[PDB]
């Protein structure tokens, strides 16, 4: 086509997405860790992992207000990996390195497995 | 703005 | 803080909910414009729209499905802008810039604005 | 990824 692009657009947009899961603003789904609830949208849960894009385009659970993530996964790795979908930002440490791997194994987050492979094999 |  | 950055994240994820709204996926609102319905994301409406934006975080529009545009805003002119909004790629033609900059000074997309104005002063 |  004939288009012109705003290059800070899509960042502009999860800028925004980010500021209304800060105000809970239109989220529509809890996920449950453990112990702790974590509030979010399931469109941006979709856009960034194959495990929700699964789950929310089936016919059933497209409708649950609640969804129970695997007794195994670490709520910390979950957090980290939540506020990645909405900024783009992973905070790597080396006492969380083996908790974000799992858990993006988990939510099949490609990108982020690969980096954590290569940060561990460079250590 | 730019061409992509 | 220490964190590293996926520089395509933001625009994979805009890519993914254009996927969504194609598919018709999780889409939780139908503007009306004239004769026109456009089904879409209410969070994406808000993230890249003034007007969108002060609608859904008022207590009772937040929870309308229908929302409808002032009559004088064309269909064309919206569609251009709604395809912007989920791409970050305008469709600005010497034949649609008008309606385009009209409709963008409604939906309060300061941006799409911007260049409008710049392009109707270099004709 | 980049350092931000
Ligand atoms: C694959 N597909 C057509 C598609 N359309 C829409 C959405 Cl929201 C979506 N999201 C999704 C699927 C798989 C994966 C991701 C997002 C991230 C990832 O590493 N794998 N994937
Ligand atoms: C201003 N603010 C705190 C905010 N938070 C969340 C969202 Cl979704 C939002 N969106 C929005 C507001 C105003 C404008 C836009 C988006 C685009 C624009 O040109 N003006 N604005
Ligand atoms: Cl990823
Ligand atoms: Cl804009």
């Amino acid at each position: 086509d004939s288009c012109i692009q705003f290059t800070r657009h899509a960042s502009d947009v999860l800028l925004n997405l980010n500021r209304l899961r800060s105000r809970d603003i239109l989220t529509d789904v809890v996920i449950v860790v453990s112990r702790e609830q974590f509030r979010a949208h399931k469109t941006v849960l979709m856009a960034c992992s194959g495990l929700f894009y699964s789950i929310f385009t089936d016919q059933l659970k497209c409708n649950l207000s609640v969804i129970n993530l695997d007794p195994e996964i670490n709520p910390e790795g979950f957090c980290i990996l939540l506020d990645f979908m909405y900024t783009s930002r992973l905070n790597l440490r080396e006492g969380n390195i083996m908790a974000v791997m799992a858990t993006a194994m988990y939510l099949q987050m490609e990108h982020v497995v690969d980096t954590c492979r290569k940060f561990i094999k460079a250590s | 703005w730019v061409i992509p």
